């Protein structure tokens, strides 16, 4: 019980209409001084958050009884939902592997003559997937208590139900604000191909010039000939205009049919090309929208139980959805960012094959992709770590390493930004297994 | 609990008050001296050769051999064979009777 | 429509049992001092004048509600009845003879 | 799994009747001199706690065994039981309407001209009743361990049974203490029309006027016209006579029995001060008797049901048997305190209209019932408490509220008792809601 | 002879983690043993009598 | 009445309830007896605290 | 654990309590000023009212 | 939570029974002279080992 409570608890009135009304002259207000209730309605129809008593208008002793419970079911649905990608039953790393293209070499006999059986390693790059989710929803129904609460079988069915149900809402909500969580993960990881633009949300120019570079940019990422930059393993792909898919609000939605469609008379020339949805938003600081390949997300299924247990001293039930799944980005998949806000010069540097196995006194040669959002030059240094001496990159990624290693590399690969008090280093980095080399020899002239 | 070894050196009785000394490489034990203030009380009977073990808890009262009839609230100290007998000199009580108990049987306690 | 009501109103208490069952020491109301909701029964077992609305535990936003009413289909008949001799439609004098 | 156990064990025996009798001589115990085994029956005449172990006789190697298993299947039923109302599976609050009588009105004709459509409220209370028990009997039976004490499944079943049977029993035995401590919980607040009676004890004419005084009360109760006195709402009602319950103390109903030779000696039936119950102890001083009716009891079975579960790891099975119930004093039906020794020479003042509602301007008369315990007259001093405008209320209970009261108000019936230097002021107690109507007033005349 | 149980607040918080709890109940026992043994020895003198 | 058992505990215990009536001078024991069966659990001990 | 205790004059909340004794049921008053309490009160308890001491 | 014993890095060598005060760096070390004597050990201990002792 809350005693004396008031049916103002959660009201802040700006003006109290019953007064409005009641003075009201050539106001406006006046119409409603005709109504013989207007102060019952006025002071309670806005909704009453706690059941007060209220006793019968004619016999004071008789307390006025509910004649109606509405169970007020509601369903949510993950419009992410469509980019899962299935479900895997069995095992756990989902593995994804990638071929990429080579480089073009210069013919010449004079060379070749000895070159014959030499090797040259194929260019490909590989990632492992994991589960991350493997939480699960806990709901307590006290059914014996809720009887006590409900005077009918069917708004007491109702009403459980409707709790379970809201387990699944539960569910669909988290899965939808998870791969969100991916988008803002991989960003705020600097993995997106930054575009710089100016806040859809302003004038119209700035609208418009969005417009522009978002059909330009997708454009971009369907070019036949292929592109590197717009993946994070900076590998030479392309994707389709079935592919692709623009995240973007509602604000911009709303933006673009009134300044710009409901002008145009050829709305194809301004609308956006494929496919595009509407989120609430993203959280990562100056996120405007997302473009990306349908197979970007790496979503799987792994678990989908619920389970229902009694307790016989309590009197009550409690579920269990269990809900695991692989929660994953490919990074082979084309992906930019539509950016407003303030962006690094150099966002990312992608470095060499990555996973190298030089056999120690070999050599390897290492590179880097540095995402110059900012267009600038970048000079790249380079730096070899985790062994002694005698190991070392040229500065051009030439990796030369020595007649005896140990410990494990890594090479790295760097951009200074901002300046010698504030020198922020953006680093590429790549790991060297060392094979051992049973040459032998200890001193030598 | 936090729990250790230790050795009696004096034929521990259950439920006495006990007290401990430094040893051969071990606390050894036995029942607290007449009017002090004892550190252990023992819950099972274990030899003048006998090596047993302590359980370190705060507990909020022990259950002890009452030396004489003891009333409810009164002060406890330590008493003839390590049994909680009724006092008045500060310096050597230990806990206080929260229940009344007649010579020989058990008597709850409050430590302070 | 009130909006504060005691669950004492009306009642001049001689004491409080909930006190005395609690302050009881195997003497008087012993046997209640194992009675496990002694105190809820002691509260309302009388019952109340003014029911003031009870929220459901487990789920405070839900409201306990009333799963019975009583209507006292209570006579009070004439002691005397039986002396009743029936009946007269007309007229209004009675002759005995 | 014993190795020494006497005969004698916890037996304090005041004599050796096995020696009595060898001892005697032809005076008491000379019936059983010639009882051949008298000294086996002397010696396991009451049976033995702890079955050792016989030898059979002629083959001592053999073991005479048990040949007999008794299953006491004894029940412990509430003795007031008679007085459960059914049961509530769905709400907590109950709702008591009891109407009352409307006073005749003089059949004049002409007055009729203009009195039709005039208003009349019935006379009509409530009162209300809540779930408040809520416990349960957890009970463990170990399964498959007990199958090692039986032979016979018929004797393994039938003691599982009497298990389950005792948990019943013991909820049984509860509620028959909660029953005595709504009895008492209702003496307690003066809620008892009381009957201030002698001790019984100090003397045979105290007690055999202590039983006129319950039989004219139970005569009162039974009234077909009604009386108003005796409830606690002092509403009308009547009562049939096998509609009460006297219920008794302790050895009092004995005392009557033997020492009302005028009474009780010659009756054991609902004629006879009502149907008669029997306790043991009110345990609340004062009380010696109650006297109510049936329908005085609002007992309500809300739930009832016995969860199990098994544990794996233990072989055995909890029982939780689950009590919910309303228990409550139906406040309307007749009820009677039969109190010795000192009491208050009031006991408790009751305001007509509990529930009022009065408009701003308007009228509203009470009517206090004081329960006077010695009989005399009483003066209740009627007052206005709380509220905004010093509105009043006549020395006669007319409850005169301003044409601008904004609070709720409580009305007061007090009367004040003992002395002077110490008044005791036991008080009626009212509320009244304020109906606003925006009269016209101010002064009047 | 098997007894009663102590009622137990229903308290559905402390049922968390008090399922499987154990409640011996209480059962007492009592053993008789067959402690008569004797007889009546009558002769009727047959024949005789007729 | 509440007994405890010690940690090596292995006798079968009696476990008696008198009552004193009469004087002292002749006092009465009037004395309601129990036994223990005592079972056997390697618990770990010694002293406590 | 905890015990019976039987006030003894007018307990408040969060002050600090010092055991007695009398009668015979532990008695329970504030802390004497200037030393060492023995509990502390978490509910306001009457003169004369029993109540427990949650050890 | 009011623990009878701990466990503290010993500052030296510890026997059993030995009265430990605070050492270098927080470290438990033997001590002889009362009110540098927070707790006695229950169990020998080496430098840097941890040696359990109850409070008093």
């Amino acid at each position: 019980t809350f005693n004396d409570v008031k049916t103002s608890l959660g009201i802040t009135e700006s003006y109290d209409i019953v007064n409005a009304i009641r003075n009201s002259q050539g106001d406006n207000f006046k119409s409603y001084v005709p109504l013989a209730t207007a102060n019952n309605v006025a002071e309670v129809g806005a909704g009453i958050l706690i059941n007060q008593t209220v006793q019968n208008d004619f016999i004071t002793s008789l307390v006025d009884r509910i004649g109606l419970v509405v169970i007020r079911q509601v369903s949510l649905n993950n419009p992410l939902k469509k980019f899962k990608k299935g479900q895997i039953p069995l095992g756990r790393t989902i593995e994804e592997i990638y071929t990429d293209i080579t480089k073009e070499k210069q013919y010449d006999a004079e060379e070749a003559e000895q070159k014959v059986f030499e090797r040259e390693m194929p260019n490909v790059k590989t990632l492992f997937h994991e589960r991350n989710r493997q939480g699960f929803y806990h709901q307590t129904i006290q059914d014996d208590s809720l009887k006590t609460a409900f005077v009918s079988w069917g708004n007491f069915e109702s009403f459980v139900s409707s709790i379970i149900n809201a387990i699944y809402n539960s569910a669909e909500v988290d899965e939808y604000e998870y791969m969100k969580l991916l988008v803002d993960n991989y960003y705020s990881k600097g993995l997106f191909t930054t575009v710089k633009i100016d806040e859809p949300t302003s004038s119209t120019g700035a609208l418009t010039e969005f417009v522009k570079k978002m059909r330009a940019t997708a454009r971009k990422l369907t070019l036949p000939q292929g592109s590197r930059d717009w993946n994070s393993m900076a590998v030479r792909t392309r994707s389709y205009m079935e592919d692709l898919h623009l995240i973007i609000d509602a604000d911009l939605e709303a933006e673009l049919d009134v300044d710009v469609l409901a002008k145009a008379f050829n709305m194809n020339r301004t609308d956006f090309l494929g496919n595009v949805t509407v989120i609430d938003g993203f959280a990562s600081t100056g996120l405007e929208a997302v473009l990306v390949d349908k197979d970007w997300f790496m979503v799987y299924d792994n678990l989908h139980k619920m389970e229902t247990v009694r307790n016989p001293r309590g009197l009550y039930w409690n579920y269990y959805y269990h809900v695991w799944q692989t929660l994953s980005v490919s990074r082979f998949a084309n992906a930019v960012a539509f950016v407003s806000g303030d962006v690094p010069a150099v966002t990312q540097v992608i470095v060499s094959p990555n996973i190298a196995a030089v056999k120690q006194g070999g050599q390897q040669q290492f590179t880097a992709y540095v995402r110059a959002t900012n267009a600038k030059d970048h000079k790249v240094v380079w730096s070899v770590e985790g062994g002694s001496t005698g190991t070392a990159i040229t500065g051009d990624g030439l990796l030369s390493v020595s007649g005896n290693e140990d410990n494990q590399l890594t090479v790295k690969a760097t951009v200074d930004i901002g300046t010698e008090d504030k020198p922020k280093l953006v680093v590429g980095e790549a790991v060297v297994s060392i094979r051992p080399n049973n040459a032998s020899g200890g001193a030598q002239a | 609990m936090v729990s250790f070894t230790a050795r009696a050196k004096s034929n521990v009785m259950a439920y006495r008050l006990l007290a401990y000394s430094q040893g051969d490489d071990i606390i050894e034990i036995s029942h607290a001296a007449e009017n002090t203030i004892p550190d252990y009380v023992a819950v099972k009977d274990v030899d003048k050769g006998d090596l047993t073990q302590v359980n370190m808890y705060p507990l909020a009262a022990w259950q002890v051999i009452a030396g004489s009839d003891i009333k409810v609230g009164d002060n406890l100290t330590t008493g003839k064979d390590g049994t909680a007998v009724p006092t008045d000199d500060p310096s050597t009580v230990f806990g206080y009777a929260v229940e009344e108990a007649q010579e020989g049987q058990l008597v709850t306690l409050v430590i302070s």
